[PDB]
Formats: C-alpha cells, structure tokens, sequence
RNA sequence: GAAACAUCUCAGUAUCGGGAGGAACAGAAAACGCAACGUGAUGUCGUUAGUAACCGCGAGUGAACGCGAUACAGCCCAAAC
RNA sequence: ACUCGUACGGUCACUGAAUCCUGCCCAGUGCAGGUAUCUGAACACCUCGUACAAGAGGACGAAGGACCUGUCAACGGCGGG
RNA sequence: GCUUUACUGCAGGCUGUCGCUGAGGACUCUCACUCCGGGAGGAGGACACCGAUAGCCGGGCA
C-alpha cells in the first residue's frame, strides 16, 4: 500500500512540524554556581504560544532578562528568589531537598540541572513526599512515585492557566486556531473511512476495523494502528 | 494381514533353501555427511533455496510392506518385492 | 476549474533560464541549478549513459 | 642478534596480552574522540610501517584511519525484487575495511599517494588503520632509488584503482594458480566473477 | 528463459559511484602436479572443450593444467652486520 | 519530527452536538498479565565419534507456545429444540 | 492495484548468546562505555548503545 499518516509525521515535513519561529522561550532553570544570592523582580506576564499557559518576565540582580514558568499567584512586582538557601514562597526555585515535604511543586528536574521536565502544563502539580540522604519521592501528575534526586530543582506551586481542559471548544473553528500554534496535523480523519491502500483499517463495503483494534508491542511502523498494546479495553468489568 | 515369523523359502547367498526370519526394516539413522547434505549447507542464501525450500509430501492410503529375510545359517539378509498390507501382524 | 485551458492561465512564473556554463535555457532560478549540465550542483558535467542506446 | 623492531613486531602479535594490553585501552580513549583522518607524526607500529616502505624522510606521511565495523549499511528496495536480492541485514561489501581506510585516507591528502596501511585494533564499534601515504612531487622522493617508483604519471589515484598490497590482496590476486582463474590479470577483464 | 514459478536464467548484463593511461590491468612462484630424471614471470591468440565442474541434477551454466603461437626481461626493499 | 513540548501533555484509534440511555457473552480470534509443570534455538559445557574435523546424543534453558487469568465504547456474537 | 490464518521470503520488534568488557546462581565495585552539568562535578556502569549470530512474532513490504 502507501505509507500511513503516522509514518508521514517523522520525515518533520512543513505540515507536520510545530511553529517554532513563532515561539517565545524554552523555559529552564537560572545557572547557579552555589550560595543563594540571586533575587529578581516580576518586570511582565506574557502569553507563551507555545503551551497556552501564562509566562513571567523577571530581570535578576545581575541583570538578565529570561522567561520563566509562571506559578499561580505570581504578579508585576513581586520578587522570587533562586538557590540553595531560598525563602520557601510560591513562585522560587530550590532544590527538593531544601522543599519541606506535602508542598505542591512544578517544574521538576529529572537529572540535576536539566531545567525542568516535569509538571509543567496548566494548573498540573507534583506532590513531594518522602525524604531521604539519597532519595526524594516525589509524586507527578500522572499519579506516579517517581523516585527523584533531592539535588534536582523545583518551582514551588501549582503551575498557572489552571481549568483550562474544563470549558469546551464548541465549534471546529476554536480547534483550528488552537492546532495552527502546535505541531499536530489537524482534522483527524479516522483509518475506518479510508481506503485500504492507506490504512489497516481502511476498505469495505461499510466502516468496521478489518481484524481486531488491539494490537501488538511487536508490530511494525505501518501496522501499529488502533489500540497500542492495550492491557484491557472498553469500560465496564 | 497374517505373516509367519520363520518359514523355509530360498536363500540367493546360500543357493539353496533354508529357514528364514522376517523382520521389518527399521530406518537407519542419519550421518548428515553425505553429498545432498553439503549441498542443502552450500545453494541456502538470502531469499528461497529452491528444492531445500520444499516440505516433505503426503502420503499414500495403504503403504507396502518394508521387509528383510534373514537367513538361520549363513545370517545374511535379502530384500524383496513388497505388497501393499493395511497391517503386518506376526505369527510367534 | 480544468485542469487544462483555464489552468493554463497562471503560468507566468520564471525557472528555466539561459544557463551561465553551459548556454541551455535549463538554469532553474529557483533551484539554482542546472537540468542540461548540473551546473549548481555539480562541478563535473551532467553525462549519463542513458543518453544514449547501450552499444552505443 | 634480535633487533629492536623484532620487539614492536613480536608485541603486536597478541595486542589483548601484556603491556599492548594496557597502551590500547589508553589510547583508544584519546582515538575515539579524535577524527575520521588523523595525520599522526611517527607510526605506532615502527616494523611494519618500515617493512611496507616506510622512511623516516621528507614526503612521507602517516595517517589513522577510522571506519566502522560489520557489514554493509544498505538500503531496503524500493522496487519489485525477487526473493534473492531482497536482502538488507546478511550483505557485506566487496572491499574490505582496510581498503575504505585507504581511500579515505588518499582524499583527505589530494596530492599525495597511498603506499600502504596496516591495523592498529579496534574496539566494539570501529577498526583502525594507518595509512602510509608519499609525496610523489617533493625531490626528497623524485631521487630516491627506493621510492621514486611512486612518481610515475601512472600511478596518480593508485588506491582508487586498486593498485595497493590491499587492493591486489582483495581482488584475489593472491595466488598464481589454482583458484585465481577470475581474478588475474583483473576482475573486469574476467567479466566480474572474482 | 525455465513454455507457470521461488533456486536457477537473463547477468555481474543495463544503469549508477570513484579513478588512470595512450593504452590500461597483470607480472618474476609459499606456481604447476601431461607425478616427472618434467615445466619455469605476465598478458594475449589458436587449441585443450562444450571436456572437468555446477544445476528444481530441470532449463541451462562452464573453467584449467598442457600444447602451438605472439613477445620476451628481469629486478628493489624490510631485517641480520 | 514530535519538541522553545512534559500527563490540564501528545501519540494511536473508535463514535460523532445537546437530551434519555448504552443490556447479555471472554468459547474462537486479538491484546495484555501470570505460569508449578510441559515445549522452546544458537554459544559455552558434558558423552560417543574422529591422532583432529564432519557427525550423533545429553545437560541447562530466553522470548514464544501449551496452560491459567483479565479485557467487548477489542474483532465480533446474542439461535435451534 | 488490493486482501488474507495462500506459497515463499524481506524489513521491523522481542529474546538468548559472542565481541566491546574491567576489579573484587546470587552480589559488591569502578577504569572502559552512556547520559546530565558551563565547570567542579553528578547519574548510570560492565549493563546500555553498537557490531555478529540464534529462536519467536512479523501482508508493514516484495
Ligand atoms: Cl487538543
Ligand atoms: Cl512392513
Ligand atoms: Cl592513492
Ligand atoms: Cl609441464
Ligand atoms: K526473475
Ligand atoms: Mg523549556
Ligand atoms: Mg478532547
Ligand atoms: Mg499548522
Ligand atoms: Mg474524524
Ligand atoms: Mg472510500
Ligand atoms: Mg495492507
Ligand atoms: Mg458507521
Ligand atoms: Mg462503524
Ligand atoms: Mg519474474
Ligand atoms: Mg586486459
Ligand atoms: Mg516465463
Ligand atoms: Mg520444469
Ligand atoms: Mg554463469
Ligand atoms: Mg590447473
Ligand atoms: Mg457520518
Ligand atoms: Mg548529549
Ligand atoms: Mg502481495
Ligand atoms: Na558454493
Ligand atoms: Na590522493
Ligand atoms: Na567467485
Ligand atoms: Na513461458
Ligand atoms: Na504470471
Ligand atoms: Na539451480
Ligand atoms: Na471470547
Ligand atoms: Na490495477
Ligand atoms: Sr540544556
Ligand atoms: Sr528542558
Ligand atoms: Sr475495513
Ligand atoms: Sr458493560
Ligand atoms: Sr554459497
Ligand atoms: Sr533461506
Ligand atoms: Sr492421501
Ligand atoms: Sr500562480
Ligand atoms: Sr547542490
Ligand atoms: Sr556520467
Ligand atoms: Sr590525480
Ligand atoms: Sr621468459
Ligand atoms: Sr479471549
């Protein structure tokens, strides 16, 4: 047959790549050596294109203008603190091992110094809860215990544009606008209602899938459509 | 059918007639050293091997019969023609 | 719209043009290259075998 | 009595055992992070290098060499192929790593000429030649009686034609009777059946 | 082509990548093995021969040594000291 | 590539606004989890064999399968007497 | 051209084994190698990646 929409996707043609030229900033973590000497002021809050989520500006004492993932609370004016040592407010970064336990955090790090991976998509946060000398539990937005190094760092609160998933999109014109700023091929054209030289599940005289939607971990780029190695299906049981 | 065990029939070695034993021929083991086996090892690349990509027939209803005439005296065995028997029981 | 006459109409765009190294109307101004001798793409001279019957 | 180059030599005999042992897992380490073609001022293996036709001279250059391992990096067809030419993973090249060293070696110097290459190991991943290579225009060669051979106007690219020990060596032309029916006096003349 | 077809065949052909010359390549035996008390670098030509060998042992594929010719030409390193 | 993205994400599918609802079936097929036991290739190892080798047998045994369980808004099924 | 539990194969995925590969049937380590860090250094670690081979799945493709 031809090559299916997914494998399309990877050869990152025009159409399927994000605007990245249209995006502001890739929001990671301020470079400290150690200490804690290092404040800056809420200078603007600026729509981030990029995850529909609201972005601070902040100016440091040393003078850098950078953009930062902004937490919920966090307004023009106010001053948040990064380092070791930093006061334990919403909106600072410190590493989990200074963040006292049952704290609501978001932008977590995975290997110390990455810049955050995460919790950070609106209103998300990760729950630190255990402690130790070599390992802090912290628990994702997924409902995961993902066991973290205490040296990775952390932004304190929940992360901001929270309920954003709750009101509807209502009319295929707010999807359209909304797709045209990620990286995601829109309309979605289901298998079922293709032909079969372009789909597994494409053909007949009616649309029903040809052979079973589950498929397997195995199967190859091409036939890996429906149901990835589902554990279980439907709703009920 | 019904096969006696041991009868007087000919014997082609001794050139005379003697008592004989019948046993059925059973499959000799394989040396995997002959030159078909060099060969299956050789002509098997990428892709389909010909006749060493083939699997093995059917068969037919009624096989015939697989027999070895041994000799009381001499020892020594003849092969002959075989019939076609549903079941080859022996008599004692 | 056909595909034909009414589409014919738009076509008032410049590719080929008269090529520095070779002298051919094959300069595509878009691609800055050369479909008669490879010039922009190329040092050596756009020859093919093809360009001629095999024993010849 | 031994010579000391008997030593080098009877040293990289076994290159997993004794002291070799030790200096090659050191100075992969510095090997892996250098380039594809590395112009190294004296050869790690002094007998060899001397033995193929090295000279401690003017003109003569010493390169290594870094090609990867196994076989062929090939491309799955795109078109209708019978059963026979429809393999990817079980095809290997007809040049040999070293041949490839070679050749990546004489292009990366345009105006000097392949003489030799020998190994000089490999780790999981790449094998690694050095590659003698001469200058066939410095006068250093042009009066030597033992390499102005090199100079002649038909010995220009000699590694792309195969006209190295390596290249005759992997055409088959080893032998000189039985089994090189095809390959003498050169694959093309025997219709590429070597 | 095999009166289908997969090994096989078309064919190492078409086509593609790299490269030299006026010609290229080969080349002075870790050869041959008419087994000898024999030959004596290498190409090529004639023959050996559709022979040996290969092969759904099907269709098909297919050398060499030797011989007769052409032309002839034999040398340099590494190491020992 | 997705990605200046991180589960309020984005990938893969199905159904097709709202409203009222969405029964029964896990035997087959599919996917996934488990598995005492059975089955399960090569390397290494042991026995025979061969002054060596081919080769024959054994031992151990991965994924997978057998077997068990989960799953139908998974393929689908919902009759005869 | 298209389908599949048609024939034969080919990619791909999973899995064992050999090489890279090191010190002291379950375990410790650090020196190769991998990743994070601008750096100091940190995580991981003889595994993973890669090369090779074997078994299973394999109309994704021929
Ligand atoms: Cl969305
Ligand atoms: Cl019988
Ligand atoms: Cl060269
Ligand atoms: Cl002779
Ligand atoms: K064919
Ligand atoms: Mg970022
Ligand atoms: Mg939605
Ligand atoms: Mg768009
Ligand atoms: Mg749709
Ligand atoms: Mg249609
Ligand atoms: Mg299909
Ligand atoms: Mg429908
Ligand atoms: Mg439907
Ligand atoms: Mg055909
Ligand atoms: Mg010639
Ligand atoms: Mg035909
Ligand atoms: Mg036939
Ligand atoms: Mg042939
Ligand atoms: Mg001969
Ligand atoms: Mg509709
Ligand atoms: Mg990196
Ligand atoms: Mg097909
Ligand atoms: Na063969
Ligand atoms: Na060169
Ligand atoms: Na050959
Ligand atoms: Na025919
Ligand atoms: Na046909
Ligand atoms: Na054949
Ligand atoms: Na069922
Ligand atoms: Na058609
Ligand atoms: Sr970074
Ligand atoms: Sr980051
Ligand atoms: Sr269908
Ligand atoms: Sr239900
Ligand atoms: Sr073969
Ligand atoms: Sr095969
Ligand atoms: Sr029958
Ligand atoms: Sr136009
Ligand atoms: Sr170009
Ligand atoms: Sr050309
Ligand atoms: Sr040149
Ligand atoms: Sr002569
Ligand atoms: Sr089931």
């Amino acid at each position: 047959g031809r090559r299916i929409q997914g494998q399309r996707r990877g050869r990152g043609t025009s159409t399927f790549r994000a605007p990245s030229h249209r995006y502001k900033a890739d929001l990671e973590h301020r470079k400290v050596e150690d200490g804690d000497v290092i404040a800056g002021t809420v200078v603007d809050i600026e729509h981030d294109p990029a995850r529909s989520a609201p972005v601070a500006a902040v100016e440091f004492e040393d003078g850098d203008r950078r953009l930062i993932l902004a937490p919920e609370g966090v307004g023009v004016g106010d001053e948040l603190q990064v380092g070791v040592s930093a006061e334990i407010a919403p909106g600072n970064t410190l590493p989990l091992a200074e963040i006292p336990e049952g704290v609501p955090v978001c932008n977590v790090e995975s290997s110390p110094g990455d810049g955050g991976k995460f919790a950070r998509a609106s209103g998300v946060n990760a729950q630190l809860l255990t402690h130790d000398r070599n390992v802090a539990v912290v628990k994702l937005p997924s409902g995961e215990m993902k066991r973290l190094d205490p040296q990775c760092r952390a932004t304190i609160g929940v992360v901001a544009g929270g309920g954003r998933t709750d009101k509807p999109f209502v009319k295929a014109g707010n999807k359209h606008h909304k797709m045209k700023a990620r990286g995601t091929k829109w309309p979605n054209v289901r298998g079922v209602a293709m032909n079969a030289v372009d789909h597994p599940f494409g053909g007949g005289g009616r649309q029903h899938p040809g052979k079973p939607k589950s498929i397997s971990r195995n199967a190859p780029p091409g036939r890996k459509v429906g149901d990835i190695a589902s554990k279980r299906t439907g709703r009920g049981g | 059918m019904q096969m006696p065990r041991r009868f007087n029939t000919y014997c082609p070695h001794c050139n005379e007639h003697q008592e004989h034993e019948v046993e059925k021929v059973r499959s000799g083991r394989q040396t995997g050293m002959k030159w078909i086996d060099r060969q299956r090892e050789r002509n098997s690349g990428i892709g389909n091997d010909g006749k060493f990509s083939k699997v093995p027939g059917g068969d037919k209803p009624t096989k015939k019969t697989d027999l070895k005439y041994r000799c009381g005296e001499c020892g020594k065995a003849h092969l002959r023609e075989g019939w076609r028997a549903g079941r080859l029981e022996f008599q004692e | 719209t056909g595909a034909g006459t009414p589409s014919q109409g738009k076509k008032n765009t410049t590719t080929h043009t008269k090529c520095r190294r070779c002298g051919e109307k094959s300069y595509h101004t878009k691609k800055k290259v050369c479909s008669s001798c490879g010039f922009g793409k190329s040092a050596k001279r756009r020859d093919y075998e093809w360009q001629s019957k095999a024993g010849e | 009595a031994r010579s000391a180059y008997s030593y080098i030599r009877d040293a990289w005999k076994n290159p997993g055992d004794g002291q070799l042992a030790e200096l090659q897992w050191q100075r992969q380490q510095e090997w892996r992070n250098e380039g594809a073609v590395e112009r190294i001022e004296r050869p790690t293996r002094l007998d060899k290098a001397r033995s193929q036709g090295y000279k401690a001279k003017q003109g003569v250059i010493v390169a290594r060499v870094s090609v990867r391992k196994g076989s062929a990096r090939k491309r799955r067809h795109k078109a209708g192929r019978r059963s026979k030419r429809q393999g990817v993973t079980r095809i290997t090249r007809r040049k040999d790593i070293q041949r490839v060293a070679e050749e990546r070696a004489s292009r990366t110097f345009p105006n000097l000429r392949v003489l030799n290459s020998y190994s000089v190991g490999q780790d999981g991943r790449q094998k690694w030649h050095e590659v003698i290579l001469i200058d066939p225009n410095h006068p250093a060669i042009q009066n030597d009686d033992d390499l102005s051979w090199i100079c002649a106007d038909d010995q220009a690219d000699r590694v792309f034609r195969g006209l190295t020990g390596a290249g005759r060596r992997n055409r088959g032309l080893s032998g000189k009777g039985k089994g090189s029916e095809k390959t003498r006096p050169s694959l093309r003349s025997n219709g590429g059946k070597g």
